[PDB]
RNA sequence: AGCCAGGAUGUUGGCUUAGAAGCAGCCAUCAUUUAAAGAAAGCGUAAUAGCUCACUGGUCGAGUCGGCCUGCGCGGAAGAU
């Protein structure tokens, strides 16, 4: 645990464990042996299904040791197949698709917690209802 | 890694991924053969002479409209 | 460039410009670009100014434009000798006095409507200012 | 240096100073927006 | 609900409202009713410094003059020309 | 205004996801506390990280910031016995 160096905080798909297009500049500038870090990511990528999109955060200690705290599906990810379709934004204000209610997310908020524990369980979920906005959903109770 | 990347987006490039070996850093990507023209006389010229590549081909993907209006004679 | 379309005479005495302006309020807008000093405008400088002020805002709001062009000016051409009549019209101007409404538009925010104007009033060869609209 | 007749601050670190009487703005961070005379 | 300090103006005409508004001070008149109008000179700055606001052209303005208060309404307003000054104001009284 | 702690960022947020991670710009402009924090200007940059900026957590301890109306001066201003 150093400081943002080598911290990398960026990753898309659990089951997809090879280097994605996103996660390229990530591995590549740090020099992660993704091969050997695949065995030791697959311990927990197969506790999580195929289809929600998985961030990591790295750390690479000073003995070329490196390891890494990886996760579940944070704020944005979830929400989007909670309505139902991943994308379908570029107009928050111009389009309106969908009515959302907060007590099914209060659940999934605690998904979310485990995961990225995002404060105060329905002003995270405030936070990403505007993220729900942010991707053109409207979100109603 | 990143001034390839550049060129290689202005070459019209798709940057793609950027892989990582022991001491070097691979960067593999899709580029034009109208772009093509002396690349690797401007490739060390702003890498010192210590990178290379290898050119492939892939597919005769689209031409865009400022690439398709050139060549018409 | 604004000229007068069916005007009763060809050419028209010099003329003093003394005195003051009778356009002082912004009578239409909210913000206008009063005069300050005291000379004239000819329509080549009338079509520059608001050139440069409309595609400050690319199409935004109504702009007015206070002052027309009655004075017909003329020139004389050269290598001639003085006399021998009065010379063609050339150009026409409109004869400003200190606290004239020039340039008036609305439907702008002030800040770049401050601005605009600013961008305007390079253009012109009178002093002039930015005012804006009082009530009454 | 642009010895031009109006001298207008262009950027946050540009400076105006009266060096020997004249209006002369220079720049700690880029060195094509010194001028003077104005 | 604002205020005006004023006083009664002597020798009136062209040469003496001039000299007036190169002193900072300039005149006024108020008329109205069944009485005579009264040519009253008031300060230049502080009347100029509160006329932004829209209640000094839509409340019954209380100026005082010798002590006698009165309440009176905003007529019209001659300005100056060009400087942001003004030059004189009708106040009709309400 | 500086100096140290920092920058209180959920959000790798869509999108065009090749990346546009506040940092291409269209947009929502949501929200976390409601002691220091805009879903963001700027070079820098392939894109993060970035140093900052907005704002000072506290250190010191006094006055201060920018326009307005104007008096008098500077620059603008180079010619030939």
């Amino acid at each position: 645990a150093k400081k943002v160096q080598a911290y990398v905080k960026l990753q898309v798909a659990a089951g997809m464990a090879n280097p994605s297009p996103p996660v390229g500049p990530a591995l590549g500038q740090q020099g992660v042996n993704i091969m050997e870090f695949c065995k030791a990511f697959n311990a927990k990528t197969d506790s999580i299904e195929k289809g929600l999109p998985i961030p990591v955060v790295i750390t690479v200690y000073a003995d070329r040791s490196f390891t890494f705290v990886t996760k579940t599906p944070p704020a944005a990810v979830l929400l989007k197949k909670a309505a139902g379709i991943k994308s379908g934004s570029g107009k928050p204000n111009k389009d309106k698709v969908g009515k959302i209610s907060r007590a099914q997310l209060q659940e999934i908020a605690q998904t979310k917690a485990a995961d990225m524990t995002g404060a105060d369980i329905e002003a995270m979920t405030r936070s990403i209802e505007g993220t729900a906005r942010s991707m053109g959903l409207v979100v109603e109770d | 890694t990143g001034d390839v990347i550049g060129d290689l987006s202005r070459r019209r490039g798709m940057l793609k991924g950027q892989e990582s070996e022991v001491t070097g850093v691979k960067i593999h990507a899709e580029v034009p053969l109208s772009e093509m023209f002396g690349y690797a006389t401007q490739l060390r010229s702003l890498t010192k002479g210590r990178a290379s590549y290898t050119m492939e081909f892939l597919k005769y993907d689209e031409a865009p409209s400022n690439v398709a209006q050139a060549v018409i004679e | 460039m604004l000229q007068p379309k069916r005007t009763k005479f060809r050419k028209m005495h010099k003329g003093r410009n003394r005195g003051l302006a009778q356009g002082t309020d912004v009578s239409f807008g909210s913000f206008g670009l009063k005069a300050v000093g005291r000379g004239r405008l000819t329509a080549r400088q009338i079509e520059a100014a608001r050139r440069a002020m409309t595609r400050a805002v690319k199409r935004q709001g109504k702009i007015w434009i206070r002052v027309f062009p009655d004075k017909p000016i003329t020139e004389k051409p050269l290598a001639v000798r003085m006399g021998k009549g009065k010379g063609n019209v050339e150009y026409w101007v409109a004869l400003i006095q200190p606290g004239k409404v020039l340039y008036e538009m609305d439907g702008v925010p002030e800040e770049l409507a401050r601005e605009a104007f600013k961008l305007a009033a390079a253009k012109l060869p009178i002093k002039t200012t930015f005012v804006t609209k009082t009530v009454m | 240096m642009k010895v031009r007749a109006s001298v207008k601050k262009l950027c946050r670190n540009c400076k105006i100073v009266k060096r020997d009487g004249v209006i002369r703005v220079i720049c700690s961070a880029e060195p094509k927006h010194k001028q003077r005379q104005g | 609900m604002f205020t005006i300090n004023a006083e009664v103006r002597k020798e009136q005409g062209k040469g003496a409202s001039r000299r007036l508004r190169a002193a900072n001070k300039f005149p006024a008149i108020i008329y109205g009713g069944k009485e005579a109008p009264l040519a009253i000179e008031l300060d230049h700055d502080k009347v100029m410094n509160m006329q932004a606001k829209a209640e000094f052209y839509s409340e019954v303005l209380t100026i005082v003059v010798d002590g006698k208060e009165i309440k009176v309404k905003a007529q019209d307003v001659q300005r100056h020309p060009y400087k942001p000054k003004l030059q004189h104001i009708d106040f009709v009284r309400a």
